[PDB]
RNA sequence: CAUCCGGUCGAUCCUGCCGGAGCGCGACGCUCUCCCCAAGGACGAAGCCAUGCAUGCCCGCUCACCGGACGCGGCGGACGGCUCAGGACAACGGUUGCACCCCCCGCGGCGGUCCUAGCCGGACACCGCUGGCAACCCGGCGCCAAGACGUGCGCG
RNA sequence: AUCCAAGGACGGCAGCAGGCGCGGAACUUGCCCAAUGCGCGGCGCGCGAGGCAGCGACGGGGAGCGCGCGAGCGAGGCGGGCCCACAGCCCCCGCCGCGGAGCCGAGGGCAAGCUGGUGCCAGCAGCCGCGGUAAUUCCAGCUCGGCGAGCGUCGCGCG
């Protein structure tokens, strides 16, 4: 099993938003790194183990390049404030509510203009 | 609209105007075995990348010598030509671009770039094994039969570690 | 000389080409419109009509049909090519009839004959021909 | 014929020099109404996320404006479609980071970070003076700025030096020939040059000749002649003093960056 | 990326056309192992349309129910999307001008108003009671709010 | 053109899907506001604009149906990643493993020839022409030629 080296790449501060940039590149020349989670803690050393979002990802021609993007946040309450629903919910951190179809609620949206006054029964 | 019909998208080769001519016919078929070439369709690109760079080479040419644009645009041409392999090092003059032949042109692929080096013994077996991806250029594999080599990447060509 | 070439005559040039680019016979008949009026095909590649007629130095009877366009409604006369393809033909059927090598002009032999069967029931003749397609259906 | 105004704009009609990628999307952003017109300024959104990359997307650059990070010339601005334009002052206090808005010889907007001791105000070029309400004079400015009771002595196509905290006039530049100038408009975008003739067509438009350090001369309109102090700039400028290298000596540059 | 070939005669040289040889746009036929990109009811029917969707948001005004409904008010709906009927010194493209012009938002200024102001007056909406009509629609009585309406203190 | 409890009421898809008619000719009555933008707004809502997916031989680009005396490699199947608003697809890691060519033509223009039938009949033939007992041209078998996952036919434009 080759050892996996990462790198750090990009380093921005973004006091504003309470974060930092990033750009990782995993290097596993024959051998496949696991998967985000088992890689977490080489950035976290490079740069908490829960305060960092990996999404962007892409694996080259060969396998032997992977590179992408990291997000170390300042505090946890950052994290929540500043971070899109979809990728809270791909990490282990909130619940997704089960999905309702957009048709139904545009049928409830017209059937509801319909009525007049008090139109809570429908 | 959508996003897409803003793509481009080209034609990549020439078919000849008189289709039946015997000694072309014969010289494709000759080509076609020297060089391991799948079908008629590769000569056809290699006549136009040779017309492409023989027009260039003509306009530039009929132009005064210390024309900013003729330096220019020549410059750029021999940088290119040099870099890709396809002329000799020691040839800098406009003049020598024009005598260029599509041999030249298929000397540089892959195929014929590992033979030349003995680590195959046939363009159809270097085919055979460039589709079995079992041959890597610099630290990246290549299982493109056609891919170009370039001249400071010749020395850099090798087996793929990975492959068995 | 037998043309104007002086400086300021681009006028006269232009009438006269204008003028004199009518005498081709070619470009009358792409160009003037009576053609497009007079071809029951109306300027497509081929029309859809119905049967109602088998009819028949060379010396060799040829098989074809009579047809009367469904968009139009005019009558015209078509050619069966293959050999014994009269068969899969019955009067009062819808047919789809395209137009021979030569555009109007007749092709061959046959007298008065510029259009051609392709289409029968729905069915390529010619892959009848070979029995790739059947007619059981019909 | 549209019945009224236009909020959109396509991609590929948007300005040329602010450099968005073709296939980025169908739209581009549509700057409103302000000092600076559609065709000279430059939306804030671009400079938020296409050039310092302190943000990735639409919704970022709002909460960011909102929370009032940014100033123009002292006045937080939460548009994210507020245009930016030349001699603009562009300060975060938050990163300690300030810039002028400027031109580079390419013809395009460059931030040039900036000391504080010049920071506290702008230069404004300007182009009307005219009287107002009760025959008071009043006078015009390219940032859309109206000054009153100008000095009588301060004329058409000066330069004047106002003081952000306030909005008050200190010192002008005349417009005259030995004075150093940079170009706002054409073919000559960020040139920098010295007037040397100034030669008037009686009703149509005023033709400006300058030469620049080097020795290059090249013409322009007096439309877009902006002039940044006498013989030497009051004002910092790029690291390139206004000097447009040819396409050669480009390509050189190019190969020896690769 | 400067090319021609077969056909009038017992044979030959010409004029002259017929046909072939290439590319592109569509339709038809036969056939189709893998991947990437990608057009798609325009073609003398701008012919006719069941069914569902395509324009909302909110600071202002809470004695509603437990503050969220609803309603008044404000901004927007004149942008976007579809098609090419009409129209031939017109539309349109480049080049001028308004010392014959109008202009919401936004930015910057400016802000002197002749003859109860510890803060004015009356209404409707929602709602309660009472009703017509197959449906669509509304009626009559009744207390209440305003960044709504009306009046208006003020250095011409 | 629609409802009517006959006195009355009511509509404008050349918006997105979808249906009829017409024609030689042209797709799902799908999911989402996550990206680009617009509208109104403070920690967001809405958008058939737009995005994603589906049908799709209009069309364009890249690989293959073997190499050699033994191995190897795909397509494909089953799982794990990555991506995705959610799902795919590409790509990567493991185990097992379907190698499938058609369309035109062989007198000339124009590259490519032997048997059996038919007998100016049936048929071929863009043009010249073949066919009335060897048919180098029809119908079939063998062999061969061109392009090739594409080939051929019809109409138009340029040449
Ligand atoms: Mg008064
Ligand atoms: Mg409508």
């Amino acid at each position: 099993m080759p050892e996996i080296t990462v790198k750090v790449r990009k380093v921005l501060n973004n006091p504003l938003l309470q974060r930092q940039q990033c750009v990782v590149d995993v290097l596993h020349p024959g051998c496949t790194y696991e998967s985000k989670e088992a890689i977490k803690a080489k950035v976290a050393q490079q740069l908490d183990q829960k305060n960092i979002v990996l999404y962007g990802f892409k694996t080259s021609f060969g396998g032997g390049h992977t590179v992408g993007f990291c997000n170390a946040y300042q505090n946890m309450d950052a994290l929540m404030k500043y971070e899109p629903g979809f990728r809270k919910i791909r990490c282990g951190l909130i619940e997704a509510p089960k999905p309702v179809s957009r048709k139904q609620l545009k049928n409830l949206k017209n059937r509801r203009l319909k009525k007049r006054g008090t139109e809570k029964a429908t | 609209p959508r996003i897409s019909r803003h793509r481009n998208s080209s034609k990549t080769y020439s078919t000849p105007k008189k289709p039946f001519t015997k000694p072309r016919l014969d010289a494709e078929l000759k080509l076609c075995g020297e060089y391991g070439l799948k079908c008629k369709r590769e000569i056809y690109r290699a006549r136009y990348m040779l017309a492409k760079i023989r027009r260039t080479a003509r306009n530039l040419l009929t132009l005064d010598e210390n024309d900013i644009k003729r330096r220019f645009e020549g410059a750029a041409l021999l940088r290119r030509l040099h870099m890709l392999g396809i002329l000799d090092e020691e040839k800098d003059q406009l003049d020598y671009v024009l005598g260029l032949r599509i041999e030249d042109i298929f000397k540089r692929r892959l195929q014929s770039v590992i033979v030349e080096s003995k680590l195959a013994k046939s363009v159809h077996h270097a085919r055979n094994m460039i589709k079995a991806r079992h041959i890597s250029v610099g630290g990246q594999i290549v299982n493109i039969p056609s891919y170009m080599v370039r001249i400071s990447n010749t020395s850099r060509v090798a087996i793929a570690d990975t492959s068995s | 000389m037998s043309k104007t070439s002086g400086l300021y005559t681009a006028r006269k040039l232009r009438t006269v080409r204008r003028v004199n680019r009518w005498a081709d016979k070619k470009y009358r008949k792409a160009h003037l419109g009576t053609w497009l009026k007079a071809n029951p095909l109306e300027g497509a590649c081929m029309a859809r009509g119905i049967v109602t007629q088998k009819i028949g130095p060379n010396s060799a009877v040829r098989k074809a049909v009579r047809v009367q366009l469904t968009k139009n409604s005019k009558k015209i006369t078509a050619f069966v090519p293959r050999d014994g393809s009269i068969t899969y033909i019955d009067n009062n059927d819808e047919v789809l009839v395209a137009g021979f090598g030569r555009a109007g002009r007749a092709v061959g032999d046959i007298p008065g004959c510029r259009f051609k069967v392709i289409k029968v029931a729905g069915i390529g003749l010619l892959a009848l021909f070979l029995r790739k397609r059947e007619k059981r259906a019909r | 014929m549209a019945r009224g105004v236009r909020k959109h704009l396509k991609r590929l009609n948007a300005p040329k020099h602010w450099l968005l990628d073709k296939m980025g999307g169908i739209w581009a952003p549509r700057p409103t109404n302000g000092p600076h017109g559609l065709r000279e300024c430059i939306p804030l959104i671009l400079i938020l996320r296409n050039r310092l990359h302190y943000a990735n997307t639409y919704a970022e650059t709002s909460m960011i404006l909102q929370d009032k990070n940014v100033l123009i010339d002292g006045k937080p601005r939460t548009d994210p479609t507020f245009p930016v334009g030349f001699m603009d002052v562009f300060e975060i206090p938050k990163v300690h980071k300030t810039f002028r808005v400027l031109y580079d010889v390419k013809g395009r907007f460059t931030l040039v970070p900036i000391q504080s001791n010049e920071a506290g105000f702008k230069l404004c070029r300007v182009q009307k003076i005219f009287l107002g309400d009760k025959g008071m004079p009043y006078l015009s400015t390219h940032d859309a700025r109206t000054i009153r009771f100008p000095h009588p002595d301060i004329k058409t196509n000066d330069t004047i030096k106002i003081n952000l905290k306030t909005g008050k006039i200190d010192e002008w530049y005349k417009f005259d020939i030995g004075k150093i100038v940079m170009v706002t408009g054409g073919r000559n975008c960020g040139r920098i040059g010295t007037i040397q003739a100034i030669d008037k067509h009686m009703g149509s438009y005023t033709m400006i000749r300058m030469k620049d350090t080097e020795g290059t001369e090249f013409l322009t309109r007096l439309c877009n002649v902006f002039v940044i102090g006498n013989d030497s700039p009051a004002v910092a400028i790029p690291t390139t003093k206004g000097i447009r290298p040819d396409i050669i000596k480009n390509r050189e540059l190019r190969l020896r960056s690769i």
